[PDB]
């Protein structure tokens, strides 16, 4: 057997292990496994964290009109996140997923300027799109992080789906070190259990000039490895309908009929 | 800690539940026994850091 | 705990069906009291276990399973050996080979290639079977796929014998996955379900295996269909609706 301990670890792992829009319905399912709150409290507690911190979890603070995305890179420690755009701390709930309790707080101009051509470029081509950026310095180094969240949640009809971006332009003048995870997943479970697992990896290096114009550049730069993934996933699928499937099973025997049994059982 | 908002309607349902039933005469040891799969780990690691 | 029971079903149509194997053993140790059922309702990967002595191949499910062997639908025997594992009756295992060639042809005609297996066991009032099949694609245009079946069937048969009734939950895992500069890893997997049932007639002319089978013929064909549906139409449409290449209007 295994200890109470090694439960939770195993709770903890279930639960991050959420597809998204189904992290109350795993929630809800580990917590009646384990049997046992005080142990989940304590055991899964950053599970919770980390499940929204990876799925770049959105959310709204009442006085804002931009939504924020909950990310490592916002991670204020203690319970509270960053919101770079407005320049806040806010208290955030990992089960409940408010946001509360907003505070003032202290590469400003290119985090700035790469903001606003994202959102542009985020409001164009995803349809339930927010992003967020971040401008910090990473071992001696001024880095841009650009995330992007998007989903479709549909509960009733047994499916949802959510594509994650995150780039990250460290920035040595005049050049800079693109990093970028592209993330997608969608899962379909009505009379069944399907998912799409894919992601991405980037690395590759550029050009570098002024706030303004550099910003564009990063915008343009992204759109373009944001096609090429979503296109070659397209492609994959059309391979997969009309070659590999196939190869699976036949639609009908070569006999172009059903199976004759009499015959085959002689 | 309690119980979070559900918004699908209704209850999964379970078809492997009422399929026959095979009584074993020895009871396993372990769950596994002695590749779906790829790719997969890294979606749950892969990190611009 | 039929309510336990439940949840843990549930949790199993939501992790990332890439990972049933690791996540049932787990599942289990957070609840032991439900191994037994977990693992007669919880579908895995099938697995091929090579039958030395007929030096021939077979498909593992916890329905061929006992302790922590499983029996060959070749030579009938336990590996590793066990003292004393679940047999079907003489009667039984005659039918069970028979079953097994007819689904081999089964296999071939719709297949062209793969494993099968056939594994019955007694009931009270007539038996049950499962038929497994297995097939993998080549790597032609460096995509890999397996197909796998897992079709439970449950023959009651009335004391007229005239008629039987058939309860078949047909099971059907589809696996694709391919890594490219693209696109990147890309893994699709997954299984459908779905139960028939119905009452047909058993003579000579049409004996339990030609009414089993033509039930299970029946549910691929549908479930193929599904599965194409499904898989590069459904989760297609949901990829797109995330996300798109030309500008929003």
């Amino acid at each position: 057997r295994v200890s109470d301990e090694e439960k939770v670890r195993i709770a903890a792992k279930f639960i991050t292990h959420a597809p998204p829009g189904e992290f109350n319905e795993v929630f809800n399912d580990v917590r009646l496994l384990l049997n046992n709150d005080n142990l989940l409290r304590e055991g899964a507690a950053h599970a919770f964290a980390q499940y929204n911190m990876d799925q770049f979890t959105p959310v709204k603070i009442e006085g804002y009109d931009d939504q924020v995305l909950i990310t490592e890179h916002g991670d204020l420690g203690n319970g509270r996140f960053l919101d770079p755009r407005n320049k806040i701390s806010f208290k955030f709930d990992h089960l409940r997923k408010e946001a509360s309790d907003p505070q003032p707080e202290d590469l400003k101009q290119w985090r700035d300027a790469c903001d606003s051509a994202l959102r542009a470029y985020v409001k164009d081509h995803y349809p339930n799109g927010f992003c967020t950026v971040y401008g910090k310095s990473i071992d001696g180094q001024q880095t841009i992080i650009a995330c992007i969240e998007s989903h479709q949640f549909q509960p009733k009809n047994f499916w949802n789906g959510r594509w994650r971006s995150e780039w990250k332009f460290t920035i040595t003048p005049p050049t800079a070190q693109v990093a970028a995870v592209l993330k997608i997943q969608v899962h379909y479970y009505e009379d069944g259990n399907v998912q799409l697992v894919s992601h991405k990896d980037i690395q590759d290096s550029v050009q570098v000039s002024s706030d303004v114009q550099t910003a564009k550049e990063f915008i343009k730069i992204i759109e373009n490895a944001e096609n090429e993934y979503q296109t070659a996933i397209s492609e994959n699928y059309q391979t997969m309908s009309d070659t590999t499937f196939k190869a699976l099973r036949r639609q009908l025997p070569v006999t172009r009929t059903k199976i004759d049994w009499n015959k085959i059982l002689s | 800690i309690s119980e979070l908002p559900s918004e699908e309607g209704k209850k999964l349902e379970h078809f492997t539940k009422l399929r026959p039933k095979r009584n074993k005469k020895q009871q396993p040891t372990q769950a596994a026994v002695c590749r779906v799969d790829e790719g997969v780990d890294e979606f749950f690691t892969k990190k611009v850091t | 705990s039929d309510q336990q029971l439940d949840c843990a079903l549930d949790l199993m149509r939501r992790l990332p069906p890439q990972q049933i194997e690791k996540n049932l053993s787990d599942l289990i140790d957070l609840v032991p009291s439900l191994c037994e059922d977990l693992l007669s309702s919880v579908d895995q990967p099938l697995k091929i276990a090579r039958d030395k002595v007929v030096g021939k191949d077979y498909l593992l499910c916890d329905y061929n399973r006992d302790g922590d062997s499983y029996r060959s639908p070749w030579s009938n025997k336990y590996d590793p050996p066990l003292e004393d594992g679940a047999m079907p009756s003489a009667r039984l295992r005659k039918l069970e080979v028979e079953a097994n060639n007819a689904f081999d042809q089964y296999r071939d005609l719709y297949f062209e290639g793969g494993v099968s297996s056939v594994y019955l066991w007694d009931l009270d009032h007539g038996f049950a079977g499962v038929i497994l099949i297995k097939k993998a694609g080549d790597g032609s245009k460096k995509i890999k796929g397996c197909w796998d079946s897992i079709h439970v069937v449950e023959v009651q048969e009335k004391s007229s014998g005239r008629t039987a009734h058939y309860k078949l939950t047909s099971t059907v895992m589809l696996w694709l996955q391919t890594n490219k500069t693209g696109s990147g890893t890309m893994n699709l997997g997954g299984s459908l379900t779905r139960q028939m049932e119905k009452d047909e007639t058993v003579s000579d002319s049409s004996p339990h295996i030609a009414n089993i089978g033509r039930l299970v013929e029946d549910m691929e064909n549908k479930i193929r269909s599904t599965l194409n549906e499904i898989y590069f139409g459904k989760t297609k449409d949901i990829v797109n609706g995330l996300r798109s290449i030309d500008a929003i209007p």
